[PDB]
RNA sequence: GGUUGCGGCCAUAUCUACCAGAAAGCACCGUUUCCCGUCCGAUCAACUGUAGUUAAGCUGGUAAGAGCCUGACCGAGUAGUGUAGUGGGUGACCAUACGCGAAACUCAGGUGCUGCAAUCU
RNA sequence: GAGAACAGAAAUCUCCAGUAGAACAAAAGGGUAAAAGCCCCCUUGAUUUUGAUUUUCAGUGUGAAUACAAACCAUGAAAGU
RNA sequence: AGCUCGUAUCAGUUUUAUGAGGUAAAGCGAAUGAUUAGAGGUUCCGGGGUCGAAAUGACCUUGACCUAUUCUCAAACUUUAAAUAUGUAAGAAGUCCUUGUUACUUAAUUGAACGUGGACAUUUGAAUGAAGAGCUUUUAGUGGGCCAUUUUUGGUAAGCAG
RNA sequence: AGCGCCGUGACGCAGUGGAAGCGCGCAGGGCUCAUAACCCUGAUGUCCUCGGAUCGAAACCGAGCGGCGCUACCA
């Protein structure tokens, strides 16, 4: 009884947009971000989109046209292992690293990379990529976090700091990077640098090693296999920063197969829609079985 | 044209006038306020508000209403006197007594 | 005790119904709309006879009521209360205004006339057209000339030139006779108290077979 | 003593005597109401290009 | 099959609907935080009536929401004071349930003379996973009718635990 | 009393639409507008800032000025005996383009292509449009297509 | 062709009830020391990707499905309407000429398409 | 709708549906669903200089409103507003 | 009264293309408001009449609610939606190619606005007509209006009022 | 015909959005041989009826029902 909505209700019902039905966007924010000062006619508004799954991070540089959004760059925790990280592909430091990576990707593909090098010697301080004199200005980009909770001490702002150190002009403020003492409005660069090179993760490693070896075996199992510890992780993070600054040029996979083979297996195994004649067969079978009186 | 006969309220004095029905005549912005009552000092009546204990106020109206109220205060039991504030010459006009919410 | 229908006959003014703006009307005198054996069924009363209009006018609740009484009187007198179903088919929602003047000699001094012309309600009325049916009935061919006499009397009570018509249809349905009969020796029908439910070629086969079984068991 | 309150009668005939003339369109229209940022840059640019063309053909 | 459509609890909640505001409400809050170990949350009115003698925004109630092993411990303690016997008439239409009682100190409370006696409304929300698939910000969704919960499966699980029966209707 | 306000007799006019309430789609913002562009004006009642007047509802004009979230539009307006130029600072939610102008520009560049072909061969373009001219003779056959004689149907009441 | 991220048009895309899901990606899920926020690590912040499940979310298919969309040589040139007549009629109204032309209904069909980037037997 | 002592039709709490059937100072009409509604946090852009424009219209004024410029600010991670 | 030019920087018009409207008409087994009558159910279910001690026990009647149905309506209701009226375009002040300016804008000689130089003619961008096209100054009279077709408000109605 | 007012216990008359006042009348006890008076006590008001706004009205705004009042002049 209760499982039957009304004809008039379902008729007069207005759907939302697709992404809102899927629970994935806030068009308020999307409008505010992609909409542009109409004195700057075709010059885009460059978003740094960031999104967070389980077991991955996504960071993309995106613009907006009438047929669909258009991309310049990308960065992925699942391609970081070229540059030398194997585990913890969703942490604050990998987020920072992805931001650094996408920054170097943009400045590489546009030749803005020799000038506005960015930052290599890192300490954890607030400074934006102020422009050069008598030369091209740095790339202006605005963050887009979708639906994610703006909150002090997040991997999104970690990625932001990665971009700002990699050489992107993103506007921001230092009042959400972790170590931002609330009452005394000053940031703590040493705690921030600790989170860069893995402070909190090393604290967790240390405590598991001193008290809970059964959990130390259940997780960090890859660290047991690879023989990692609380100074190796800093050294590999530093060397990975160097490798990102060295060769960001996106060698992709080889795909192990071909497009039409992937499609051949999917289409072969696929379902298909039951046509008009076999619909007639279905109703006719119902008739001959049941309306034929068994 | 309208003949009007009205009682002065702070004094008790009759006032008859007359003027055309369509001409404008002034009216003040009379207000009653329902103030509670505490221990009476010298002739000044003593009324408090819900959010203020101010108002060494309107000075004990001498009428038969006033005398009965004076007698009524001798036997107590929460005395809410009502006043009015027309053109800032305040005075007490009526009264009510509590029976519940002790 | 009313003003004449000649004063309130034509559609001189737009529809003025009861609403949240008027809120206050004098109710009708008609209150009954179906009479006779209304609980009869579709094949029970095959003949359907009508009363239609060739004018375009307003008809009062008073005329509807008196015509109801005259027609029902004829049928229940001569052929009995359970040989027919009568149904009126126009509801009075329109409202009629009057600028109530005086009925004295010496009203000159206080009338004020057309200043304040917007009148108050003093009744209701219907609004009909060409072909818009006023009355309908369902009964049998034995009762045919009787019931059309009743509608004749109702004609004599209403104003204007109204016609009586024997439809090609079976009862109050939108279906004609032989198609109904082939349907009924078939099985798309299932009688309600007054109307009937049909078999759709659309929708739930399960509900149709839950209903209408013999047509599938042809 | 009441009167005829209002009517638009004969006004369109009066207009269409010598009536509904289009506004005179001009090359180089008014730059009032236009964005002053654009006015300023446009001024300096036209000054520069006039100077430049006279120096190209002096 | 039954991989992880196995049943469990989402939450317990404890409500106290004090007749008025005041020291009584403070004492009810003290009782709830003494049991829970965590501070409670008050509850204001919605509208006005004199039969109970109330007004709008007059601080009528308090409650708490708790989870996990502590919640199920309090639950089974409620059951043993309730002599492991309940009603399908008391049971709701979803499998979720609860019961309102008196004499709160029965749960193992170190009574104080100040607080007095207070009756309560216990409520229990059971589920399977997807709780955050309905209650998060991204990729929201309404669960499958299979993964939904009902009177019959919830009471069958709840009966085979403790082998404790209920009434017919 | 008589009431003549900025948003009077506007109910069904600033009614948004059926099954299109709520927010606005994004091509309204990603489109572009320049001086000399011709544009239409329909008003989005969901955006109560930057609105036009109901006279200017459903009308057409030319741009003269462009700002942050808004556009200048010129309109000609009958006031008594003249057409007045009227300047409006509207919002792009209320603006959209003129497909008549779009199709005109496409016809223009196609005309240029035809002139290019006639620079290649000198073959008498006859560029101008011409109306639906009256049609020329032909021969209809009869094979499988014999003429059915028709005549009216009598009057049946059909009730 | 499948999946993920950012999308354009914003129901052929929704709703209801089931059925299925190779791989991979998502997701469910595991944990509270760290930044952080709650009555509550449920939401949110942080850590692992380990323990496990494709059950739910998600994707697709079925329903003489509801809803939505399209088409008709279906209704219907009907209802309505522009222009003309010293046309008809007591009048309401109607017919004719030159013209435009509905909606409901009836029947037939359809149930998302597609852009940028990455990924998958 | 289905429950939960007192507690009932109406006290408080929880689950499911819920395209708006509520709420937005008021009259009525439009508009709005990760908001313009409800709650929370911070503020005083309800600021200065004056021009352009729309409505009523004589293209006069008053009133109201719109979009920019030069400043100084608020809020927000930021676009922005 | 003229003034500047000489067939066009026009048109109470049609066509092509593109917009906007929410009135006629239509609908209410589509929302809101009003309304007629049945049936079939749910009675932890309004009133009850009975079997009985009573029993969410059983039956019967009668008002609700639910299901699908039917009849009639809306100037201040509406999914839909005309006819007639209504905006704009139909090029030279234009299109394309190249590069000059700038304190504006861009990550950027990227873009915007206005230009240099060159190319595109007889069909220079649909029809028809143009009795000259445009522009100023000054001033009279007038500011009681009425009648007809069609639409329409108030009023029973009026050579009524609008 | 037009406009305005008023409807509070059995009765008369006050009553101001946080929630009914007085007098008479009525009932009970005591004094009186009994009633009156007297002394001690208590109770009774869908605030004409319906709907609305309001968190909630007797009050505030429409509908109706009833009892009244004022207009009614120049001819």
């Amino acid at each position: 009884q209760k499982d039957a909505k009304s004809s008039a209700y379902s008729s007069r019902f207005q759907t939302p947009f697709r992404r809102r039905r899927e629970g994935k966007t806030d068009y308020y924010q999307r409008k505010r971000l992609v909409t542009q000062h109409k004195a700057k006619y075709n010059t885009p508004k460059y978003r740094l989109v960031v999104r967070f799954t389980n077991k991955d991070i996504i960071c993309q540089i995106i613009s907006s046209t009438i047929t669909g959004d258009v991309v310049l760059a990308a960065a992925y925790s699942h391609e970081l292992p070229r540059y030398g990280i194997t585990h913890g592909l969703t942490n604050w430091a990998a987020a920072y690293a992805t931001g650094l990576l996408i920054a170097r990707r943009t400045l590489q593909k546009l030749g803005l990379d020799e000038t506005y090098k960015g930052v290599e010697e890192v300490e954890g301080e607030y400074e934006l990529t102020e422009a050069v004199e008598d030369g091209p200005r740095p790339f202006k980009v605005f963050l887009d976090i979708g639906l994610q909770r703006t909150t002090t001490g997040a991997r999104v702002f970690g990625a932001l700091k990665g971009a700002s150190d990699g050489g992107l002009y993103v506007p921001h403020s230092e009042n959400r990077f972790p170590g931002w003492d609330f009452e005394t409005e000053e940031i703590d660069p040493e705690l921030l640098r600790s989170y860069i090179f893995g402070g909190h993760v090393s604290q967790y490693m240390e405590e598991l090693a001193d008290d809970d070896e059964e959990r130390f075996s259940e997780l960090f199992k890859g660290y047991l296999a690879d023989d990692i510890d609380a100074d190796s992780l800093e050294d590999i993070y530093t060397s990975a920063h160097e490798a990102i600054r060295a060769d960001p040029a996106f060698k992709p996979t080889e795909k192990k197969f071909t497009k039409e083979q992937y499609a051949a297996e999917s289409k072969k195994y696929r379902q298909t829609k039951l046509s008009k004649e076999e619909r007639a067969a279905r109703v006719a079978a119902k008739i001959a079985a049941l309306a034929g009186q068994q | 044209k309208v003949h009007l006969v009205a009682i002065d309220i702070f004094t008790g004095k009759k006032l008859e006038d007359l003027s055309p029905s369509t001409h404008n005549m002034e009216v003040p912005v009379v207000k009653r306020n329902e103030y509670q009552l505490l221990d009476i000092d010298d002739g000044f009546l003593s009324l408090m508000n819900m959010d203020g204990d101010t108002k060494d106020d309107v000075k004990a109206p001498e009428g038969e209403l006033g005398d009965s109220l004076q007698t009524a205060f001798d036997e107590g039991k929460d005395l809410m006197v009502t006043i009015i504030s027309a053109m800032g010459e305040e005075a007490a006009i009526s009264f009510k007594e509590a029976a519940r919410t002790d | 005790a009313r003003r004449p229908a000649r004063c309130y006959r034509y559609q001189k003014n737009k529809p003025y119904p009861k609403s949240r703006y008027n809120r206050a009307v004098p109710d009708s005198k008609i209150r009954i709309y179906d009479l006779g054996k209304k609980k009869a069924t579709v094949d029970e009363f095959p003949l359907c006879v009508h009363l239609v209009s060739n004018e375009l006018e307003q008809l009062s609740s008073e005329a509807l009521e008196a015509a109801r009484i005259c027609a029902n009187k004829y049928m229940t007198t001569v052929s009995g209360r359970d040989a027919f179903h009568l149904r009126v088919r126009v509801h009075p929602f329109h409202v009629l205004r009057i600028n109530k003047m005086l009925s004295c000699a010496g009203a000159d001094r206080l009338q004020q006339g057309m200043r304040g012309a917007w009148g108050k309600p003093h009744g209701l009325a219907a609004r009909v057209d060409i072909g818009q049916i006023i009355f309908s009935v369902r009964t049998k061919d034995s009762n045919k000339d009787v019931v059309v006499e009743g509608l004749r009397r109702a004609r004599y009570k209403f104003p204007g030139q109204q016609k009586i018509i024997l439809s090609k249809k079976w009862g109050f349905t939108n279906l004609d006779r032989p198609e109904y009969l082939k349907k009924r020796e078939a099985g798309e029908v299932k009688d309600d108290g007054a109307f009937v439910k049909f078999l759709s070629k659309k929708g739930s086969l399960e509900n149709n077979i839950r209903e209408f079984p013999e047509y599938f068991a042809a | 003593a009441k009167s005829k309150n209002h009517t638009a009668h004969n006004q369109t005939r009066k207009a269409h005597r010598n009536g509904i003339k289009k506004p005179k369109t001009y090359k180089y229209p008014s730059l009032k109401g236009v964005d002053p940022k654009f006015r300023r840059n446009h001024k300096h640019a036209l000054h520069g290009t006039a100077k430049a063309l006279a120096a190209a053909k002096k | 099959q039954n991989p992880m459509r196995d049943l469990k609890i989402e939450k317990l909640v404890l409500n106290i609907s004090v007749g008025e505001s005041g020291d009584r409400l403070t004492r009810a809050s003290k009782v709830l935080e003494q049991l829970s170990g965590q501070t409670p949350v008050q509850s204001k009115a919605r509208y006005t009536v004199r039969t109970f003698g109330i007004r709008r925004n007059e601080k009528i109630a308090v409650h708490v929401t708790v989870r996990g092993p502590k919640a199920e411990e309090i639950l089974e303690r409620g059951l043993k004071v309730k002599e492991y016997q309940l009603r399908d008439r008391n049971f709701s239409a979803t499998g979720n349930f609860g019961f309102g009682i008196d004499e709160h100190i029965d749960l193992g409370i170190k009574y104080d003379p100040s607080i007095g006696i207070f009756g309560m409304d216990f409520y229990v929300v059971m589920n399977r996973p997807g709780a955050r698939v309905t209650r998060r910000k991204r990729c929201k969704g309404t669960v499958g009718n299979s993964h939904k919960t009902t009177k019959e499966d919830t009471v069958s699980w709840f009966k085979q635990k403790y082998d404790a029966d209920v009434l017919d209707k | 009393g008589k009431s003549h306000g900025y948003r009077s007799r506007t109910r069904y006019m600033f009614q948004r639409d059926f099954r299109k309430h709520g927010a606005v789609h994004l091509s309204t913002y990603l489109k572009v507008y320049k001086v000399g562009d011709i544009v239409d004006i329909k008003a989005n009642g969901s955006i109560q800032k930057g609105m036009p007047h109901k006279f200017y509802q459903g009308k057409t004009g030319v741009v003269y000025n462009v700002t942050k979230s808004s556009v200048g539009v010129i309109i000609n307006k009958m006031v008594g005996n003249r057409y007045l130029e009227k300047r409006l600072n509207l919002r792009v939610e209320h603006i959209k383009h003129s497909k008549c102008r779009q199709e005109f520009l496409e016809r223009v560049k196609a005309n240029a292509a035809k002139r290019a072909e006639a620079k290649a061969q000198g073959v008498a373009v006859q560029l101008k449009r011409q109306p639906a001219q009256p049609r020329e003779s032909r021969i209809v056959s009869t094979e499988g297509n014999v003429p059915q004689t028709l005549a009216p149907v009598p009057y049946e009441t059909f009730i």
